[PDB]
This record gives structure tokens, C-alpha cells and sequence, in this order.
């Protein structure tokens, strides 16, 4: 599907909530405690990538084919929120554009 | 200089020739395509030095594959710096293979 193949990929992140029980009754029972008190949790997560990139050195002469938003007027721009308020990708974008001797 | 069909061919002092190498392979590479224009096998012969030229991406149009695609690159020789020679001065470089199996 395209990637980066590695031996020793990052490491999954697991989480989960802590189990709280409802109250339990006063005579001893030794089955497993079925009833718990709903809830749930949210907070907030970041992720912070280091990338290192190759430099380009290309002596070609005419200009090259690039990546450009849409020339056309449209009624949503492009990568951007609607009315509604729903955020909607226009292009896979692919990551080959300049070129390169073979 | 061609006067009628009788050449005259003198010697030129002050002009140049103008010659460089490319280390970092940024030209279309045509060597090792097995083309002319080698050394002779024979010390004693004399020969003379092919033609550059390259050929790029080809796209379909109409009844003719012959069409430009518009990512055809088109490279200036004269872009890179070069060395100009005279009769005098000459022209060096040195150059090391990386390590190879045997064969
Ligand atoms: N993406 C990726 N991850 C890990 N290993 C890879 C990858 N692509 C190629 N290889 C392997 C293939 C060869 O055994 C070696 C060197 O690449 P060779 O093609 O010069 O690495």
C-alpha cells in the first residue's frame, strides 16, 4: 500500500478505563462483580514527527510540472469548510512531481 | 577557410576549447549504452569524438507518440561551469571506484 517497511515500527499506545463497581451487597458472594457505574473519559493527545528531507539539485533548464490548488472559481475553495461546517479533502496528492533523470 | 574548392586550413592561436567533467551525474547518462566513438584498440590510430545528444519522454497526441510531455526536461550544457583552454594551459581530474565485487 506504500510506506516505510521497518522492523521495529513505533509502539502501540493502549488505554483504557479503569473499571469502578456499583455498590456491592452485604452478603459475601464470590461470582464476578457484573454491575459497574457508566462512564467514560476524553482529553487531549499530540504527536510530534521529526522528518529529514533530501535536497534538490536538478540543472534542467524549463520549468517543471508542480502541485497547484485549483485556477477555477468555485463555491467552496479547496481543502476548506463548507456552510454546514464539514471539513472536505478535494485531492490525494501525490508526492511525485519533479523530475529526475533516470 | 574555403576559397573556390581548395581548403585552407591555418592554425588558430588564441582560441579555445571548453571541457568539463560531471561528478554528480545530473546530465542523462549515455555511457554504458555500448554506442561508437571509443578509443581504437590500436594505439596508433586517430578518431574522432561523437556527437552529445539525449533523448526524453515522449507523450500521444493525435496520430503522432511523438509529442513533448510537459514533464520533457531540456538541459544547457553551457549551465554548468566548464574550463576554457587555450593551446597552452591543460585539463586534469581524478576519480576512485567504489568497491565492487570481483568478477
Ligand atoms: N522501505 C524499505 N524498508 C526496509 N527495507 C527496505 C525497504 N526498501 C528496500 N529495502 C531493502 C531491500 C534491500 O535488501 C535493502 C537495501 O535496499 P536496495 O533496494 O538498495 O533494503
Amino acid at each position: 500500500m506504500g510506506g516505510f517497511g521497518l522492523k521495529n515500527p513505533p509502539p502501540q499506545i493502549l488505554i483504557k478505563n479503569t473499571p469502578v463497581p456499583a455498590d456491592p451487597p452485604t452478603q459475601f458472594s464470590s461470582q464476578k462483580i457484573n454491575s459497574f457505574i457508566t462512564q467514560y473519559s476524553t482529553g487531549q493527545m499530540t504527536v510530534e514527527i521529526e522528518w529529514e528531507l533530501r535536497k534538490e539539485n536538478s540543472k534542467r533548464w524549463n520549468p517543471e510540472i508542480q502541485y497547484t490548488a485549483n485556477f477555477n472559481n468555485s463555491a467552496n475553495a479547496q481543502f476548506s469548510v463548507n456552510n454546514n461546517g464539514l471539513y472536505i479533502e478535494d485531492r490525494t496528492i501525490g508526492t511525485r512531481y519533479l523530475t529526475h533523470t533516470l | 577557410t574555403t576559397t573556390d574548392g581548395t581548403k585552407t586550413i591555418a592554425n588558430n592561436l588564441t582560441s579555445t576549447v571548453q571541457v568539463f567533467a560531471d561528478t554528480e551525474h545530473q546530465l542523462p547518462y549515455i555511457l554504458g549504452s555500448a554506442h561508437e566513438g571509443c578509443m581504437p584498440p590500436f594505439p596508433a590510430d586517430v578518431f574522432m569524438l561523437p556527437q552529445y545528444g539525449y533523448l526524453t519522454l515522449n507523450g500521444p497526441g493525435s496520430n503522432n507518440n511523438n509529442l513533448s510531455t510537459p514533464s520533457s526536461a531540456f538541459y544547457c550544457l553551457e549551465y554548468f561551469p566548464s574550463q576554457m583552454l587555450r593551446t597552452g594551459n591543460n585539463f586534469v581530474f581524478t576519480y576512485e571506484f567504489e568497491k565492487v565485487p570481483f568478477h
